[PDB]
C-alpha cells in the first residue's frame, strides 16, 4: 500500500512543478508587457508630450 | 477587451495563472487521496 | 517511522501548494493593475497630451 | 504610500508574496526534519 | 531501496521550494518596476503634460 | 536593452524566473528517477 501512497505523491509534485513552470511562463509574458509599456512611455508619449 | 495584441497578451497571462491553479488543484486532489 | 516521514512530506507540499497558491493570485492582482496603467496612459494621458 | 486603491493593491500584491514566502518556510521546515 | 525513493523526493520538494522563492523575488522586483511606472506617470509625465 | 536601471531590474526579473524553471528542473529530473 504504502509505496502506492508514494507514488501518489510523486504524481502530486509532478503536477505542482507543472504549475510553476506555467505561472513562470505568465510572470514572463507579464514582465515582457511591462518594458513594453516603459518604452511606449518614453518612446511614444514623452516625445509628442 | 482585448482591443490590441498588449490586451491578448495580459489574457494569455490570465490563462497561464489558471493553468496554474489548476495544476495545484490536481496535486491537493492526489494529496488528499493520501493517508 | 516511515510513514510518519511520508506524511510530513504530504504537509510539506501541501504548503507548497499554498505557497503556489498566494503566488497566483498575487500575480493577477499586479497583471490587473498593468492593465489598468496601460488603459490609464491610451484613455487619461494620450487624450490631453 | 499607499495613496490611492492602486498603491493599495499594489501592497495586496506584496502581501501575497510574503504569504507565499512563509507557506514555503513553512514546508523547508517540515522537509529539514525529514530523515 | 524505498527510503532512497522517499530521499529522492524530498530532495526534489526542496528544489521545487526553491523555485517558488526565486519567482517570488522575481514577481516582487516586478511589482516595484509597476509602482515606480505608475509613480513616473504622474509624478514627472502628467506635470508637464 | 538594458538602457538604465528599470531595464535592468526587468533583466533580473527574468533571470530570476531562469532560476525558477532551473530549479523545476532539476525536481523534475529527480523524480524521473523514482520509482
Ligand atoms: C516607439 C514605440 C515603442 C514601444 C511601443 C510599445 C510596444 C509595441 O507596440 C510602441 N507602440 C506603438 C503603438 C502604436 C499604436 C497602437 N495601437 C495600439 N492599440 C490599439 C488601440 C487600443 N485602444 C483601446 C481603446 O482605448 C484607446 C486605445 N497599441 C497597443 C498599445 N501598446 C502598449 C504597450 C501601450 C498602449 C497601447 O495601445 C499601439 C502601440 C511604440
Ligand atoms: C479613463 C480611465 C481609464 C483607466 C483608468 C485606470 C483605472 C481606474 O482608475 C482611469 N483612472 C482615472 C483616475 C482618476 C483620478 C485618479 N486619482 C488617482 N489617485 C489619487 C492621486 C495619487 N497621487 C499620489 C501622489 O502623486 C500624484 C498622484 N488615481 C489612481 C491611479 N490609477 C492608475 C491606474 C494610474 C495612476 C493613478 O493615479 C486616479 C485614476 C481612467
Ligand atoms: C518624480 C519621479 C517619480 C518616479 C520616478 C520613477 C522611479 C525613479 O526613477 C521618476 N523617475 C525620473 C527619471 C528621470 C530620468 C530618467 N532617465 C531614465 N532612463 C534613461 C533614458 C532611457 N532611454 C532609453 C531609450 O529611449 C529613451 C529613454 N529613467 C528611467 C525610467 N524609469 C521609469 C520608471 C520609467 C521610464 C524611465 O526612462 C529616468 C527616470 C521620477
Amino acid at each position: 500500500h504504502l509505496e502506492g501512497e508514494v507514488n501518489k505523491i510523486k504524481s502530486a509534485l509532478l503536477s505542482t512543478n507543472k504549475a510553476v513552470v506555467s505561472l513562470s511562463n505568465g510572470v514572463s509574458v507579464l514582465t515582457s508587457k511591462v518594458l513594453d509599456l516603459k518604452n511606449y512611455i518614453d518612446k511614444q508619449l514623452l516625445p509628442i508630450v | 477587451f482585448p482591443s490590441d495584441e498588449f490586451d491578448a497578451s495580459i489574457s494569455q497571462v490570465n490563462e497561464k495563472i489558471n493553468q496554474s491553479l489548476a495544476f495545484i488543484r490536481k496535486s491537493d486532489e492526489l494529496l488528499h487521496n493520501v493517508n
